[PDB]
DNA sequence: AGACAAAACG
RNA sequence: GAGAAUGUCGGGGAGCCGAGGUUGUGAAUUGCUUUCAAAAAUUUUGAAAAGCAAUUCACAAUAAGGAUUAUUCCGUUGUGAAAACAUUCAAGGCGGGGCAACUCGCCUU
DNA sequence: CGTTTTGTCTCGGCTCCCCGACATTCTC
């Protein structure tokens, strides 16, 4: 019996019947996590799908877009095993 | 059906009347509201102020005029420099021309109009240069 | 507390080592992650390729390195030309300098660092030019 | 709002911003008594 | 069996 | 401690093949839902269409993609900025093997 | 929004190179 699920599955390809195949990201493929900030100072976060990274790197560009749709400049991207410092609540680490 | 961009030379030939036929052709292009890259605008401003010595006020007014009614400026793409480095390995042009092509392609421009770019050449299978004045 | 921008001359003095003190000062500015306008980047590229004849590859790589790690490019503001026309009536500078100031102010830049702009002069009560090398 | 128009016109800028927050380019601005043409459903008026 | 990716549940 | 020979137990890499499963195209049969669209007493019966399927068969794809016309292939491995590599890599001569293509050895730089 | 819960391609044959650990004899 065909059981259905509601979610976000992307097509495998674009040629022949490959458009009709919907798949989920493989384990350990969410390697990039972009963090942008708008002029105001608010933070925006995104997870770049692997295919987007593949296309960008093929084009010689950076893995993560440097701006989001809203135009918030990219602060930086995180990948697994990356190290971050969390400032104290009182600390104001802008150019620490 | 195909996004069309222009280079500085088109607007220069429009601005120049020594060559009636070429000026006519360039003005004919402009009737189609062709897209354009901001670097084209800046280079146009420089050439206007250096070769023609036109006043800053008049040049600014004409720039505003054209950008408001005739043509459409293309927002600068933040991936212009990385792509230009990508294009440089496979392509040997002036870095200014490479930047213009980079921004045009990054904006999905399908045709670029210019003379001094080895007409008919295809840039990364995305944009074919067209020489209109021939 | 005050957004700070730079002009081409700062990065040039950084790139030049004939003048140890001025190069040091310019590099000292760059330690503060100062903002910058894309037109500054393009003018830097031109001067690099004309005066210094450096390779296109090397110049592009250094541009990418600096824009990635040291400085922060400022998105081009679509109101640059109208404001520049507004500034021209009250201000008589090079249209390139006027464009640089227009974009800097339009991005809320509070201090602009440059030499050849009549230091200490305030532009429309929004941005005071600072000459750092003195 | 009228206020934003006041600052924009004081700065020598256009009344309507040429780009919104999302970055969508400004097609045009409408004001009362302005005349517009609504093409037929089948009509494709892009560069008419 | 393990641990990620995302549905599912409040 | 090193080497040579002989056994046992394990580990690694590469290669020639096989059977399903999934998704999609078409068909045979039977269903659920909705709408039309009639007949009948809000309800019941009938045709058509669309969505979702089931059972069975033929076929297409099976990492997105990129080569090539050899009975050839590269695409989940490692190093690290050179987007460059490793994982094929000389020349002869003297032979064995075949239906031959092709395969296995010996000799000297 | 913050949190926990859930689902995740599977099975067959055969050959030919390499390496190491352990035993036996002997030599240097
Ligand atoms: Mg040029
Ligand atoms: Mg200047």
């Amino acid at each position: 019996v065909r059981v259905f699920e509601l979610g976000s599955k992307f097509q495998v390809g674009q040629t022949g019947n490959k458009k009709g195949k919907y798949v989920e990201a493989a384990k350990g493929t969410n390697l990039f996590f972009a963090v942008y900030e708008d002029e105001k100072g608010k933070r925006s976060y995104e997870t770049i799908p692997l295919n987007e990274v593949i296309e960008r790197q093929k084009q010689g560009l950076t893995s993560v877009p440097l701006e989001n749709e809203k135009g918030s400049r990219l602060l930086f991207d995180l990948s697994p095993n990356d190290l971050v410092y969390v400032p104290e609540i009182d600390e104001n680490i802008d150019s620490n | 059906l195909d996004k069309i961009a222009i280079d500085t030379n088109i607007l220069l030939y429009a601005y120049d009347n020594r060559d009636l036929d070429k000026q006519d052709r360039a003005v004919e292009i402009l009737l189609k509201k062709p897209f354009v890259t901001q670097l084209v605008v800046f280079e146009f401003i420089k050439v206007l102020e250096r070769r023609f010595k036109m006043d800053k006020k008049e040049i600014t007014k004409l720039t505003i005029k054209l950008l408001k009614e005739v043509i459409i400026p293309l927002s600068l793409h933040r991936d212009i420099y990385n792509y230009s480095q990508f294009l440089l390995q496979r392509y040997n042009f002036g870095l200014s021309d490479i930047l213009v092509l980079s921004d045009s392609i990054l904006n999905n421009c399908t045709i670029l109009l210019s003379e001094d770019m080895c007409n008919g050449m295809i840039v990364d299978k995305k944009l074919k240069i067209v020489n209109p004045f021939l």
